[PDB]
DNA sequence: ATCATTTTACTAACTGATAGCGGAACTTTGGGAGTAAAAGAGTCTCCGCGAAAATGGC
DNA sequence: GCCATTTTCGGCCTCTGTGAAAAACTCCCAAAGTTCCGCTATCAGTTAGTAAAATGAT
């Protein structure tokens, strides 16, 4: 199996899991882990935020792979957004200070 | 952007401050049209229109009505990922 | 309910055996194969059997 | 789609010096995950050298590994500098050699 | 729900009639746990009549299922009910509480259904970076125009612009009438359609 | 640049109307027209041949190459 | 195991309150007060007296001060229902808290980056 | 609440908590409304209260409520906590574009 | 999850103290070397030889094998070494309080995740594990 | 093309600086219009960014100066206008 | 350099069509009130888990 | 200080739809919905006509 863009779920707006659904691997705990202990920060951030659920900024990555660019603009992806609408509806004052 | 994560009670004003507009029906969806009820809690008037800029009178179905609010139903004419922070 | 025609298609596939399938005995000694060596190329006996 | 013969030699220019991540799950430590540079081949599988197998506790019977393709030019020179086979030759845990 | 019905029988009850307290209320308990089920036991509300409908459809295939020791069908529930079968359909179709997202599928217990539920309503980024070079391309075409012409498309077509224009304000800007619009556009659009100038913008077709 | 219309050469409206006297058809036969032709019409005049023979460079021939095509 | 064994003594409970602001009986981090140390000898005032306690990995692990990767690790309701009514502040200053909220982690190419910022933060507190 | 294939529709747990809790917040209103009886009064106050409360945090107040699958309904305290939380299958680890 | 804040953060903290290092005896055998606990360690208070006070291995230096070789030549026998746990860094450990990388063989770099790197080394082999 | 890098971490002294200023310089030759100080070869810019440190010809101080040259010199031309 | 002609730029008009908006009337749907023998305490099954720690009660 | 009841934890990949039961009619009224017709805005298609610019011939 192999994908490079396809489909999303429907609220983590996440890559779908399978091969019949053309989805991507998993990169779990350890993963981040092992990418952690080597130091890679800017693999890690690829693959946390263009490569999962930055919705503007895998867009922009496309974009610009197909200019030639190899270069991202990462943002905030959209599971931590969840989170935070889940923590608010739990009566919890969440909020990111600037 | 963000230098760090503030945590603590949500007041009742702070909540209302958070909130687009009051749920008072349990209401989902139509079983005929499969629109949202108005009140409900996939109302399109409190948390945003279901079509990319529409409104569900469909009167208002282009870009250049973006930001009015329609005056049969009150739905936003914006994009449909409000939905996913109102 | 809400079903008008239902079409079904069977479609028979000829798989041969490549790099990568799984091939086993019957005491456990299970492998992948690695490579489809050509005939000229694996050893042989005094009676040319390859 | 159509697989023309000058879509194959992009490919082969594309992917020259581009390093490719490959990991076997479980990452109990982190040489499950190291950085290679690919050769097209013609099949299926995924052929990997003898050698890390020590260092992904990987046997050719059924085993399965996951590949992933790093983007921005950070990612391929993280790949190529820290991740790399190359440089990932003695054990974080100890110091002896893991290629052995 | 009961014990407001309950209220509402007490509000109106005669004693004067010399039955007793049970006879009335029950009455006013079962029409209100019965309401109170038609409008607050489905995500999806069906209106009172067609839950009486849904109800009494179940009641009598039930009893034909006896009858005749096999599913009825729709024909034969129309006939019997006295509705048409159109009808019959539409209710069937109508009677279906919605699926959990948390159930596990298959066999597995730490799977769930809604992690193979797509987003349909997003963009392909093929889709999107089509759209720029489409721009992109259009743009290059009526640069290859006299402004006159090209402004004339851009404002009739809302090309980097907010809003589409009709001929009235695109001849206004220009001073002229609405007919020498009318024939400017098909001039632009003729002298576009020529293969000199047309092959890059045909690929996105 | 083979047997092909002549609408093809982008030629002007006045240019075209008077070459669709159908003296000519496919840039092969305009190529071998020469300028004895070119000019013998009363409407191809002196910025008609221009465009024609610039044209024409665009497509790497000049007005009454000879071709046995 | 001496990178564990070091993330296990984290933790000090006061038995000599001092003039710094801790009380008696109570468990807080041995860095802080090794600063607050610092600082009050610096202040000529008398300085505080901990005793260091060791925590199994769980507990010190769920003893951090930043509540993300606490409620990350487990026990999620006993942390939020905490912070939430302490009040607490996240820095985002482990990987934890970097990786949910998908910035650089502190560590490797983005040490430099993080350390960039922090620079910055103090010149503009100025 | 989205369509499936073939006209079934799928939905979260927590419209039926949200439902339940609007329900019972609108008799309560009602009954306030018509000059109840005390004790109607307080059961209903007593409903909403545990309805709030199974939205919140299911079953640790009581007997968890359970839909159609007789199974416990998720809710928030479920949808941010465990091991398939948001915090361990979508924050820390995620699935990922590019791989293969 | 208890050590993944372990940042290898500064070069030296400038700390004194240090852990003593002695060979590992369990009878009338030694169980593991001085030199395998030495490798890789940067050293506290300066190693005198043995009945001298020639100052053989100075303050702050790596032991790699070419120090080991040495050591094991003069016999010494306890020497003192810095450590993680007595580091005097405020956030994290520095590259000298923690010493040789094992995974490249020179002193640890700034912006290591040294504990990640303990935890899975600690971690991996758990499924190995079960007077004269 | 090149293999183990070795030499890169030799004259840099820390892997990760040598990444980011590896990165650094492979942005300015691949997005923008810096050619390379060292024969091409068939090689993408992480390599060639790779081999100009070994050979010493970019470090973070020639980076860094020259970019501080181009804003200087960007001022002045804005100031000439 | 100058004249005569074709093409160009700009008005008007007719044909024919099509989509959108508003009003009248009819059928379909949807919400609400009412039902008078009397009937006047729930489920609802399970429970095949162990080990360690953090809170009340005395 | 010591029981005694709660609380929370239990490895990483890949495929892999579910659930299925369950009990009312009847009458009255207003609003949404379907269909039809008329008025109006807008446009594609075509022709004619007039005045002027481009252009070729001399
Ligand atoms: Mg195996
Ligand atoms: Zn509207
Ligand atoms: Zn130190």
């Amino acid at each position: 199996h192999a994908r490079s863009t396809g489909s999303y779920s429907l609220v983590t707006q996440q890559p779908l899991g399978g091969k019949a659904q053309f989805g991507g691997q998993r990169f779990g705990e350890m993963e981040v882990w092992a990418l952690e202990a080597y130091g890679a920060a800017y693999t890690l951030q690829e693959m946390l935020t263009v490569k999962s659920d930055d919705v503007n900024g895998r867009t922009k990555m496309y974009k610009n792979i197909v200019d030639g660019n190899h270069a991202m603009e990462p943002g905030m992806p959209e599971s931590f957004n969840v989170l935070l609408k889940e923590i608010r509806s739990l009566g919890i004052n969440i909020e990111l200070e600037d | 952007e963000f230098d760090a994560i503030k945590i603590g009670l949500a007041s009742p004003d702070m909540i209302r401050s958070w909130s687009f507009g009051e749920v008072k029906k349990p209401e989902t969806i139509n079983y005929r049209t499969f629109k949202p009820e108005r009140d409900g809690l996939f109302c399109a008037r409190i948390f945003g229109p279901v079509k990319d800029y529409e409104c569900l009178c469909g009167k208002y179905k282009r870009l250049k009505h973006r930001g009015v609010i329609c005056e049969k139903c009150g739905v936003e004419v914006t994009q449909t990922k409000v939905r996913r922070d109102r | 309910p809400g079903v008008l025609k239902i079409v079904k298609v069977y479609l028979a596939v000829k798989r041969r055996i490549q790099p990568g399938d799984k091939m086993a005995g019957r005491h456990g000694n299970k492998g992948v194969i690695s490579k489809i060596n050509p005939v000229e190329d694996m050893p042989y006996d005094e009676n040319g059997q390859p | 789609e159509r697989e023309e013969a000058v879509v194959w030699d992009i490919l082969d220019e594309v992917i020259r010096e581009h390093p490719v991540l490959l990991n076997r799950a479980p990452t109990l430590h982190r040489l499950g995950i190291q950085a290679f540079e690919p050769v097209l081949i013609e099949g299926k599988a995924i052929q990997l050298h003898p050698l890390v197998c020590a260092a992904y506790n990987a046997d050719f019977d059924g085993d399965q590994m996951a590949v992933h393709v790093p983007l921005t030019l950070e990612a391929q020179l993280e790949a190529r500098t820290l991740m790399m086979s190359t440089n990932n030759i003695l054990s974080p845990a100890s110091g002896d050699p893991i290629i052995v | 729900e009961g014990n407001i019905g309950l209220m509402k029988a007490v509000d109106k009850f005669e004693y004067r009639r010399g039955y007793k307290f049970s006879t009335y209320a029950t009455w006013w308990i079962r029409q209100a746990i019965t309401r109170s089920i038609a409008d607050q036991a489905r995500t999806i509300r069906i209106p009172v009549h067609m839950i009486e409908t849904i109800n009494k459809l179940n009641r009598i295939s039930r009893q034909m299922l006896q009858e005749m020791g096999r599913e009825p069908l729709p024909e034969e529930l129309a006939e019997r009910m006295q509705m048409p079968e159109d009808k019959i359909r539409k209710v069937l179709k109508i009677a279906k509480e919605p699926i959990s997202m948390e159930t596990p599928i298959g066999d597995d217990e730490d799977s769930h259904l809604g992690d193979f539920i797509e987003d349909t309503t997003l963009e392909l980024p093929l889709d999107s970076a089509t759209a720029t070079s489409l721009k992109a391309a259009t743009r290059d075409v009526l640069a290859g125009l006299t402004p006159r012409e090209a402004k004339v498309l851009r404002m009739r077509f809302g090309i980097d612009m907010n809003t589409d224009h009709t001929l009235e304000e695109v001849g206004k800007q220009f001073d002229v009438t609405r007919e020498r619009i009318r024939q400017i556009e098909a001039k632009a659009l003729r002298k576009l359609r020529h293969p000199s100038r047309s092959e890059v913008l045909r690929s996105f077709l | 640049i083979l047997l092909r219309p002549v609408d093809d050469l982008e030629l002007t409206v006045r240019s075209a109307n008077c070459l669709k006297a159908e003296a000519i058809h496919y840039i092969g036969d305009l190529v071998q027209r020469t300028e004895v032709e070119l000019l013998k019409t009363p409407n191809l005049g002196k910025k008609s041949l221009t465009e024609i023979k610039d044209v024409l460079a665009s497509r790497g021939l000049s007005l009454g190459m000879r071709l046995e095509n | 195991i001496e990178t564990i064994v070091r993330q296990m003594l984290r933790k000090c409970t006061i038995t000599f309150a001092g003039d710094s602001e801790f009380l008696p009986g109570e468990t807080v981090e041995y860095s802080q007060v090794k600063i607050a140390n610092r600082k009050l000898v610096e202040e000529g005032k008398e300085p505080a007296r901990f005793e260091r306690e060791l925590l199994g990995i769980t507990k010190a692990s769920l003893a951090t001060e930043s509540f993300i990767s606490a409620a990350s690790f487990q026990e999620t309701t006993r942390v939020l229902t905490e912070a939430a009514v302490s009040g607490k502040r996240d820095d985002l200053r482990g990987l934890k808290e970097n990786v949910i909220v998908g910035r650089l982690i502190p560590a490797g190419t983005g040490f430099a980056y993080h350390q960039d910022r922090q620079a910055k933060r103090a010149q503009e507190q100025q | 609440l989205v369509p499936l294939d073939g006209g079934r529709f799928a939905t979260s747990d927590l419209n039926d908590l949200y439902r339940r809790v609007i329900n019972r917040n609108n008799r309560l209103k009602r009954l306030l409304e018509l000059a109840a009886p005390d004790i109607i009064v307080r059961n209903e106050k007593r409903m909403l209260q545990e309805s709030v409360d199974a939205l919140l945090d299911n079953g640790r107040r009581g007997r968890a409520i359970t839909g159609s699958n007789k199974r416990p309904l998720k809710s928030l305290a479920d949808m941010i906590k465990g091991k398939q939380g948001r915090f361990r299958q979508n924050l820390l680890g995620k699935r990922v574009d590019y791989s293969g | 999850d208890v050590a993944q804040d372990v940042v290898v953060t500064e070069h030296d903290c400038g700390t004194l103290e240090g852990v003593v290092m002695t060979p590992h005896i369990e009878g009338g055998d030694v169980k593991v070397a001085l030199t395998e606990l030495a490798l890789g360690r940067v050293v506290s208070e300066d190693i005198l030889k043995p009945g001298t006070d020639e100052v053989l291995i100075p303050r702050n230096t790596l032991l790699d094998e070419k120090w080991c070789k040495v050591i094991n030549d003069n016999s010494v026998d306890q020497i003192k070494v810095r450590s993680v746990v007595t580091c005097d860094s405020d956030f994290g450990c520095c590259a000298q309080c923690y010493g040789r990388d094992l995974a490249r063989g020179h002193l640890v770099n700034q912006g290591e995740a040294v504990g990640v790197i303990a935890a899975q080394s600690i971690g991996e082999p758990g499924t190995q594990l079960t007077i004269q | 093309a090149r293999v183990t890098v070795q030499d890169a971490v030799e004259k840099i002294g820390n892997r990760f600086d040598l990444v980011l200023v590896a990165a650094r310089r492979a942005r300015q030759m691949q997005s923008g219009g810096k050619d390379a100080l060292v024969p091409e070869e068939n090689d993408k810019p992480t390599v060639i960014a790779l081999r100009e440190i070994e050979e010493g010809l970019i470090t973070k101080d020639v980076l860094d100066a020259r970019e501080r040259q181009e804003q200087q010199e960007q001022e002045a031309a804005e100031l000439a206008a």
